[PDB]
């Protein structure tokens, strides 16, 4: 199959949220894929700011490819970092499932009472979520 | 209405001169209302009125989303834009439309600043967040202008990707 | 016209919340505070829907009702549907469907006691002061709150403007 | 001499990694790697040194692949900011490989360097 991870960066670095949808097995090893790849997205960051002065490109599909973890950025407006790594690749899932991830986040990014790199707990997001994953990525 | 946006703006102005004690944090609070409002329209219109790419270069980023912010604001965009030789930090944007007049303005003897700061506010919301942190001041000079000291690290990253 | 877009205005109504959460630690403050900018935006909305249009003052409550949902029609460009009168006919509902105050906004869920768009209540309130008419105004209904769409309550309990415009003053 | 010719750093590669796939003769393509990764240090090609080091981490053994992923992460740092803390997180896992056969010296000043970048990027 394929592995799912989901990662949010604030402006500041701040990790703001992450999402997994891979079949439930060894939690603490997914933990070290958290981890691994929430300290991975940091070079990957440390990269993909200069890779994103370099192109305006709707997504920047792939930054990094560690040769087991990959490293697709979907880069905002507002430079909101997001990644999806994976052990396996699936274009047509991530491009717009990164669209519709920075949908869903407009939507819940207009509300007031967010502010500027912040983890966001609604639930709401979080099966909105689900049900992209479950559309693009999960069968 | 235009009025009633006029009246909650003068509730506006009013709830700070209550809880503010001194002009120029009034000031700095309509500031921080300006980039409430940055950090997330210009979320909002990196899709639906910015060809829904992505632009990061400086003077085109600069004079579209001047552009696209105030249409989908007033529908209006400003007027004109100076560029600064003497200070490649210092770049002037300038509308002769104010927000502020939609309720035509203050006691002119107390506060010099006006929301022209808080415009101003939302520009610093917008820019710092493609992606240029930078200081704005607007002043009373040939009608509400504005001025921008964008970020060091912005400053010389542009200047070096001037070219590709 | 209106020359201006409902996102801005929903904006600036967030940017106002927002900072009451921040300043006053308390809803049922911050909610007075709004309610209070609201009674004082009435003081000036009320006049200007009379520079609009000078309506007649009042011979029945239902006049006054179609009054204020056509200023709420006018300013809101949105048209209210009045309804839920009184057996004595004296106080009515009034609905919205979505304000552009109340909605590009939910309520995180700690936020349960604050009444959200209760500035309009306040502007109800001092829109019928400066006017001289004394009535009660508070959201039986709000959309937030998982109500279908804002509900308001207006009880008119009294009169303080006369038939001659001299009035009580 | 100072040419430094980019040629002849490439073709050297050729003849390390490249040679790696081809034959088993790691001891002359760890040699090469060596002395590349200090003419490439000189020249301005300090990510190339980096990646061939994590080309040689992989293999190596346990003190032996701690020193090259430590190599390999001041080498990414040094050019430009590309792995500020990425570089941090893989000497974490370089210390212990270290701690299990990685020199002691080694294991403790790479676990601080993590944690002195780890507090600048604390988030």
């Amino acid at each position: 199959m394929s592995t799912y991870y989901f990662v949010i960066v604030g402006q500041n670095d701040n990790p703001i949220y992450e999402k997994e949808f891979s079949t439930v097995n060894k939690e603490l090893r997914k933990e070290d894929h958290r981890h691994l790849t929430q300290f991975i997205a940091h070079a990957a960051l440390d990269l993909v700011d200069e890779h994103k002065w370099k192109t305006a490109n709707m997504q920047l599909k792939s930054i990094d490819r560690f040769n087991q973890w990959f490293v697709s950025a979907f880069i905002t407006a507002s430079q909101i970092r997001f990644i999806i790594v994976h052990d396996n690749k699936n274009d047509e899932g991530i491009k717009n499932f990164f669209n519709e991830m920075y949908d869903t986040y407009i939507k819940n990014s207009m509300n007031a009472f967010y502010r500027i790199n912040t983890p966001i707990k609604s639930p709401m997001f979080e099966k909105k979520s689900e049900i992209f994953g479950r559309k693009y990525l999960l069968s | 209405s235009q009025s009633i946006v006029a009246l909650l703006f003068s509730e506006i102005v009013q709830y700070s001169q209550s809880r503010v004690f001194t002009v120029p944090e009034l000031q700095t609070r309509l500031h921080d209302l300006g980039q409430d409002v940055g950090t997330r329209i210009i979320d909002l219109y990196f899709v639906r009125e910015r060809s829904s790419k992505r632009e990061t270069k400086l003077t085109q980023m600069l004079l579209f989303v001047k552009t696209t912010v105030w249409k989908n604001l007033f529908g209006k965009e400003a007027e004109k834009l100076e560029h600064a030789n003497d200070d490649e930090r210092t770049y002037y944007i300038i509308e002769k439309e104010p927000l502020v007049n939609t309720f035509i303005s203050v006691p002119k003897d107390k506060g010099s600043l006006n929301c022209a700061n808080f415009t101003a506010g939302i520009v610093e919301a917008v820019l710092t967040n493609c992606g240029f942190p930078c200081k704005v001041t607007a002043h009373w000079h040939k009608g509400t202008t504005y001025m921008v000291k964008f970020e060091d690290f912005v400053i010389a990253r542009d200047k070096q990707m001037e070219e590709k | 016209a209106k020359k201006v877009n409902s996102e801005f205005l929903t904006l600036t109504y967030g940017a106002l919340v927002t900072q009451m959460l921040r300043d006053f630690e308390n809803a049922e403050d911050v909610n007075k505070q709004l309610e209070r900018i609201g009674y004082n935006m009435g003081m000036r909305l009320i006049e200007d829907f009379l520079a609009r249009t000078s309506a007649p003052r009042c011979l029945e409550m239902r006049e006054t009702a179609d009054r204020i949902q056509q200023a709420f029609r006018i300013y809101l460009n949105i048209q209210p549907t009045i309804s839920n009168w009184s057996p004595a006919s004296d106080e009515f509902s009034l609905v919205f469907d979505s304000n552009p105050l109340t909605e590009f906004v939910e309520l995180p869920p700690d936020l349960t006691n604050l009444r959200y768009s209760a500035i309009l209540s306040g502007c109800i309130r001092g829109a019928l002061e400066m006017v001289q008419l004394e009535v009660q105004c508070w959201f039986v209904q709000d959309q937030l709150k998982g109500d279908n769409v804002t509900e308001l309550r207006v009880k008119f309990v009294r009169r303080l403007e006369e038939v001659i415009p001299a009035g009580e003053d | 001499l100072g040419t430094a010719q980019r040629k002849t750093y490439d073709y050297m590669e050729d003849a390390i990694v490249c040679y790696l796939t081809v034959c088993k003769l790691q001891q002359f393509a760890t040699r090469a790697t060596l002395l590349s990764m200090e003419c490439l240090k000189t020249a301005r090609l300090y990510s190339e040194v980096a990646k061939q080091l994590i080309r040689m981490t992989n293999e190596e053994s346990d003190l032996r692949s701690a020193l090259l992923l430590e190599q390999a992460a001041y080498c990414f740092l040094v050019t430009q900011p590309p792995m500020h803390r990425k570089y941090a997180f893989h000497i974490v896992l370089a210390g212990n490989r270290y701690s299990r056969a990685g020199q002691r010296k080694h294991a403790y000043r790479c676990y601080r360097q993590a944690y002195q970048v780890f507090q600048k990027r604390e988030w």
